[PDB]
DNA sequence: ACTGCTTTCGCATGAACCTCCCAACTACTTTTCCTCACACTTGTACTCCA
DNA sequence: TGGAGTACAAGTGTGAGGAAAAGTAGTTGGCGGAAGTAAAGCAGT
């Protein structure tokens, strides 16, 4: 291998800024995770975590998908952003991942 | 004491021009330069039978691409140096061939008295 | 690259980087300009 | 210092100033002329006419045990064998050396024929050694006190 | 004349170097990778000022 | 009532920036005169 092709399997710098969000929407983007597979993330595990994180009590998991499901396309559905289109990083805060922790 | 040559080109020291540093007669010779024919390819401007008469046709980039520039009698000297540069492009990439009978397997149409020199 | 380099040095041309001017209309982006050469030479010697 | 301050199972922290000494001593020539990056001369490395501060720590440290282990010859044989003829701190702990075999000789537990000439040489070495060690650089010793020190040997000798 | 300086000789046979170029130890370029921020322009929102 | 515009926020064009293993280079150390007895032609005064 190479020297330039055996220092990018290495993962010398963790991902950072939001590097790992970015690479699934060049993923979404190459091949089409939207529409043949459930582009649907699990956000009621996603705050189970969020909830025994920092010892809040469980009212707040209750509090705040009210308020997901007021502000929300469609009711539910926090479904995950696809990118074919350029080296544009969208700050729309489209990934689905990203929007709960907004809420 | 000198036969076993040297690396540096038969050059024109006391010349002032890069060009006439570079004497024409030094990488070709002058009994050479007749026996090439050189209306073959000016007078046909073509995309096959352009390339017909290469000593070594291939699919790459550089060769077809300073080719079309123009077809001007400007050229017409450096015209046979493109010729003589795709010749020397089947000598040093072999290695492994050391006769002239599978010399014909790799190209089209060599040159006569440009080969064996 | 450097393989290629070496070869001109017994001419005596002095191979070093291109310039900004020598940039935009060779198809070479403006800040990589260090490790894409040209080489040229002096008319004296 | 965490081998040597810990004293709970160490080892004894001098085996590994041994150790650097052993793989980091140079002889170069300090070139001068390259950029130097990651190591910087005065706490790492060891070139000519700069003995390294592992090399004169782990003088000093085997003598300091060397006492309070009470093998003084193993060490005095073994500063024997480095002449580094550029500087004057190991010629000190080379003339100290013998000062410390001079200290513990000359006791004598009497209340005499090899006891009283084998002491001799020890005065006689120290008053070389720290003449030797004047004649290098700039190491300012007291060699007013340390000549005071070998007549008190001699007056227990006398 | 006898001068000097030659010179030839010897017991068998067995055994009885000098540049130079390669090495260690550093640094600095090499030869390709992926990862976004920036500069505008059309657009939709703002509140006019008579 | 109406249109001005100025903002706000969206959308398109374009190369500059951080990374590492190999390589290069850059400079040293370091190696392979108490021997005899005898003749001779050559010199000397």
């Amino acid at each position: 291998l190479p020297n330039y092709y055996v220092s990018i399997l290495e993962g010398s710098i963790s991902p950072f800024n939001g590097q790992l969000y970015n690479k699934i929407a060049l993923t979404c983007g190459m091949i089409h995770f939207k529409e043949f597979f459930n582009s649907e993330i699990s956000c009621q595990g996603l705050l189970l975590k969020l909830v025994m994180q920092c010892a809040l009590p469980p009212e707040f998991y209750f509090y705040t998908k009210q308020v997901i499901e007021f502000e929300e396309t469609d009711i539910r559905n926090l479904t995950l952003w696809e990118r074919t289109d350029e080296r544009h990083t969208g700050r729309v805060s489209n990934h689905a991942e990203l929007r709960v922790l907004s809420y | 004491d000198e036969i076993t040559d040297r690396p540096t080109p038969l050059a024109n020291i006391d010349a002032t021009d890069v060009e006439q540093i570079y004497p024409i007669e030094s990488i070709i010779p002058k009994k050479e330069l007749q026996f090439i024919r050189v209306s073959s390819i000016l007078k046909e401007a073509d995309k096959e039978k352009k390339l017909e008469l290469f000593p070594y046709q291939n699919n790459s980039k550089y060769v077809a691409k300073k080719l079309d520039s123009l077809t001007q009698p400007s050229q017409m000297t450096k015209l046979q140096l493109l010729y003589y540069l795709s010749l020397l492009l089947g000598v040093y990439e072999n290695r492994r061939v050391n006769n002239k009978t599978k010399l014909l397997e790799r190209l089209n149409s060599p040159p006569e008295i440009l080969v064996d020199g | 690259p450097s393989k290629v380099v070496s070869l001109f040095r017994v001419l005596g041309a002095i191979v070093k980087g291109a310039t900004v001017a020598q940039a935009e209309a060779f198809g070479i982006p403006k800040s990589t300009a260090a490790s894409y050469k040209i080489a040229t030479m002096k008319v004296p010697f | 210092v965490e081998i040597l301050d810990n004293l709970s199972n160490s080892s004894s922290g001098l085996d590994f100033l041994q150790w650097m000494c052993q793989i980091y001593s140079s002889k170069s020539r300090f070139v001068q002329n390259i950029n130097y990056r990651s190591i910087v001369p005065p706490f790492q490395t060891g070139s000519r006419t700069h003995t390294a501060k592992f090399a004169i720590t782990y003088l000093w440290s085997s003598l300091i045990n060397c006492q309070k282990s009470m093998l003084i010859d193993k060490i005095s044989e073994w500063v024997l064998t480095p002449p580094f003829m550029e500087d004057a701190e190991v010629w000190f702990i080379y003339a100290s050396c013998h000062l410390l075999k001079a200290d513990t000789l000359s006791r004598q537990f009497v209340n005499r024929d090899i006891k009283i000439n084998q002491v001799i040489k020890h005065i006689h070495y120290v008053r070389t050694f720290l003449k030797i060690c004047l004649d290098k650089g700039g190491f300012a010793v007291p060699s007013r006190l340390i000549e005071n020190q070998l007549k008190s040997f001699e007056s227990r000798l006398y």
